[PDB]
């Protein structure tokens, strides 16, 4: 969930489960049980999860050194270089123009 | 030798100017794992318009946006506005210019070394170009042949104004010989 | 050699070097009021042999070639220092990376195989699954030759141990993390668990030991004595 | 039951067409879980709704703890989990134009 | 510069994140905590390990 | 002032050494081979 700024990192400490509860002597429970190995088998539960947790979800899922660490000094590099052409082309100019018109 | 180096340069410039064009115009610059429209899948990441390729919906374009330091600002706004690729190409334009009117006006050869001067100036702010637009990607992947013709368009600038200064230091020797 | 620097800085190495070039030449032999030994071959050399930290021979004598030089030889002690430094940290430090850490990982790339055992819940799982991620492993696995499926277990540890990296075994949780912990310790687990099942204490279709068994299970979860005992 | 979404939701969905049986979803009134109250042994929750006939079944995200398998049924479970560490995102660091 | 260099570059490579949960126990940069009063409490409360 | 067999060793020892030279190549084929043992040299006193 947004705006996607937590890990979860290590794995589980302890284990526990979910269930569905129902009556101490209710005919429910046998029923409801087998539904839900039947649908953890056929894999709905999986799917359900997923659906929840990532369908819906406001998100998608080297060592060598990289341009961004050294990007300044190509910046100084070429500003250097255009520095030095304006400034031949200024010497260059004052010359022509130094010449006894 | 002389005649053929007019012709050569012309054709550099003509070369340099369109590959330059096309590769600011067309998309293939960055092959990335991105998303389509608004999963993941193969994209055409360019200058300007992130299109999807072997999906379900593949050609299917929208165009990149560039934002969410002042120098993150700053390198999001000259990224944004692909400022640096678009003066290299009216530098080369410029530089063409100055190529073709050469062969009138012919006396006055200032405007051969014109031409040099730009397509020099083309070829470093291609670099720029180059360096700001891998520095916005960087804050697996590959590279297509936009950013290659890119590339190529910087390298032949760099001949071609090799090229015209040359010819430029040749008419003014004939002039002082 | 090169992997110090990434390809990004190499190239962009190999256009500044042609870069300054042009500039050198251009700004030592345009004007007519000069006429440097630096043409465009000797400024393509200076500018080498400055990035290689070898010797001048020649160096700009006026000020707009002076700034060119100085500006590549700052450029130049820079890279060569991060180079020799990111190679010192390379070779201190050796930082293995595993291939694969997740299912859809081994499903998106080719590279490396994987199956199940020959028969078994493991192949079912895969054999009859709807998702996305199983159903392409399925989809591999069915046409792979040679046959990714192995005998036993004991056989599976074996081949993957076999393969320098190229099989990925697929196998129950526990067993995985037994086999881990074991002599020669080749072998490790990545990902999470692709599917969630349990074990328990089964009992006759009726009786009276099920119902305080259940009790006891669980209060052993409780208590602590199930995660200690593991 | 339109009116509502949600994991549960589904979950409760499925189960019913596989028992086949109409059923009308309520929150607790409450808003806790379970807890026998150790004076009075009361049972709040949907255990309370479980355990004083005024519920039939929870489908909601309930443990499966001892203090409370006592006096209710428990499926097998539906969701294995676990405490678990959250910790920031890495936030990989850009470096400085003039690092 | 240059051994500066790579004594930044050789720490910032063997900086290990956090992977599992006995490396909140042996740290004290990050502060770690739970819920005010629940389950979770409890079970570190109770805890014998 | 010339690259015989001599001033050729000593040209490549110095080149190693990073200790400058009194004399480089000027042919295109002379500047090959010192680029390329440039190259080498830096690489291999790097590591
Ligand atoms: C004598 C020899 C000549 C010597 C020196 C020559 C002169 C050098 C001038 C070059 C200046 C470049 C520059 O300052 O970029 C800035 C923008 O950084 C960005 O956001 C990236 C965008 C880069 C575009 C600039 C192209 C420069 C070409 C030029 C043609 C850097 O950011 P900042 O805002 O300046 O500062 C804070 C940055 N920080 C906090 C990230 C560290
Ligand atoms: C690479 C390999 C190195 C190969 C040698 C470099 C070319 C030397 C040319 C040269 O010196 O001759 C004359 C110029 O000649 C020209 O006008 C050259 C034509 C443009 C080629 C520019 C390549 C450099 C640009 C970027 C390359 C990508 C000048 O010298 P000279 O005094 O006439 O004798
Ligand atoms: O049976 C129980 N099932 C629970 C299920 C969940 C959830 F995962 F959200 F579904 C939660 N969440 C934990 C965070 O605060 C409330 C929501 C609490 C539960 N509690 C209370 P506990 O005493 O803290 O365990 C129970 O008792
Ligand atoms: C006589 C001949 C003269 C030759 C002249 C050419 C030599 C240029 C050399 C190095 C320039 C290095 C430029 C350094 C710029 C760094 C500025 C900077 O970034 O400082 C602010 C900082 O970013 C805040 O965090
Ligand atoms: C002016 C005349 C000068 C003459 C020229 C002198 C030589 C230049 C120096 C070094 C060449 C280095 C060549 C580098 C070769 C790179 C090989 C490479 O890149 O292959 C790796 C591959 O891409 C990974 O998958
Ligand atoms: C002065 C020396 C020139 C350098 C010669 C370069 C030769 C090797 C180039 C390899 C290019 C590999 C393409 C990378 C593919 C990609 O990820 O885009
Ligand atoms: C003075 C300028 C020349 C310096 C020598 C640079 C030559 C290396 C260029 C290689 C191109 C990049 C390819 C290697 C990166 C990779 O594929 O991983
Ligand atoms: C091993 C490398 C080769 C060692 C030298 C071989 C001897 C060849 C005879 C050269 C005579 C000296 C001539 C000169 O000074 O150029």
């Amino acid at each position: 969930r947004k705006p996607c700024d937590t890990m979860k990192v290590g794995g589980n400490l302890d284990s526990k489960g979910y269930g569905i509860a129902t009556p101490k002597g209710s005919s429910l429970g046998t029923p409801v049980n087998l539904a839900v190995l039947k649908l953890s088998e056929q894999g709905v539960l999986d799917k359900l999860k997923n659906k929840w947790w990532y369908d819906k979800g406001e998100c998608g899922a080297t060592s060598a050194l990289s341009l961004s660490n050294v990007a300044g000094v190509f910046y100084i590099l070429v500003g250097g270089l255009g520095l030095a052409m304006l400034v031949a082309l200024i010497e260059f100019c004052y010359k022509s123009r130094a010449e006894a018109k | 030798d002389r005649g053929v180096q007019m012709l050569l340069t012309t054709v550099g410039a003509f070369a340099a100017f369109s590959l330059m064009t096309i590769a600011v115009g067309t998309d293939y610059w960055l092959y990335s794992r991105g998303v389509c429209k608004t999963e993941e899948v193969m994209t055409h990441s360019g200058l300007w318009r992130t299109c999807c390729l072997e999906g379900n919906f593949k050609g299917l374009c929208k165009q990149i946006d560039h934002f969410p330091d002042t120098a993150e600002y700053f390198l999001r706004a000259v990224r944004a506005s692909s400022i640096f690729p678009i003066l290299s190409v009216i530098l080369l334009f410029m530089g063409g210019l100055c190529i073709a009117a050469s062969e009138f006006y012919k006396t006055r050869h200032n405007i051969i070394l014109s031409a040099g001067i730009f397509f020099v100036s083309a070829g470093l702010s291609n670099i720029i170009g180059i360096i700001v637009y891998i520095s916005a990607n960087a804050g697996s992947y590959s590279y297509g042949w936009s950013f290659y013709f890119g590339a190529l368009s910087f390298i032949i600038a760099e001949m071609v104004g090799v090229l015209a200064v040359h010819m430029f230091i040749d008419r003014h020797k004939q002039l002082r010989a | 050699f090169l992997d110090p620097l990434a390809y990004e800085i190499w190239m962009c190495i190999v256009f500044a070097y042609i870069g300054v070039s042009v500039v050198l030449f251009l700004v030592s032999r345009f004007s007519p009021y000069e006429w440097n030994e630096f043409g465009i071959f000797n400024s393509l050399w200076f500018s080498l042999g400055a990035f290689m930290r070898q010797g001048c021979d020649i160096s700009p004598r006026s000020l707009s070639g002076r700034i060119v030089g100085g500006v590549w030889w700052f450029f130049t002690l820079i890279i060569i220092s991060s180079y020799t430094a990111n190679l010192a940290a390379f070779l201190t430090v050796e930082r293995m990376v595993s291939p694969i850490e997740s299912a859809e990982d081994l499903s998106k790339q080719t590279e490396i195989a994987y199956g199940t055992l020959d028969s078994g819940s493991t192949k079912e799982f895969f054999r009859r699954s709807k998702i996305a991620v199983f159903d392409k492993m399925w989809t591999y696995m069915r046409s792979a030759e040679p046959s990714v499926f192995v005998r036993t277990t004991a056989e599976g540890v074996a081949r993957v141990r076999k393969s320098k990296g190229k099989y990925a075994y697929l196998l129950e949780s526990t067993m995985n993390e037994y086999i881990e912990q074991r002599k020669p310790c080749d072998t490790m687990k990545v990902g999470g668990n692709l599917d969630s099942k349990g074990y328990g204490i089964a009992t006759p279709k009726g009786s009276s030991l099920g119902t305080p068994v259940n009790l006891a299970v669980l209060k052993l979860s409780e208590q602590g004595v199930l995660d200690k005992l593991k | 039951n339109e009116r509502y979404e949600g994991y549960c939701v589904d979950l409760a969905a499925e189960i019913a067409k596989h028992c086949g049986f109409k059923y009308k979803l309520t929150i607790v009134g409450d808003g806790k879980y379970g807890a026998r109250d150790a004076d009075t042994k009361i049972w709040n929750g949907m255990v309370g709704e479980l355990v004083y006939g005024k519920a039939d079944i929870a489908i909601a995200p309930l443990t499966i703890t001892l203090v409370r398998e006592e006096v209710i049924d428990f499926s097998k479970p539906f969701m294995s989990l676990g405490i678990s560490i959250m910790i920031k995102k890495p936030q990989k660091s850009k470096p400085g134009v003039f690092s």
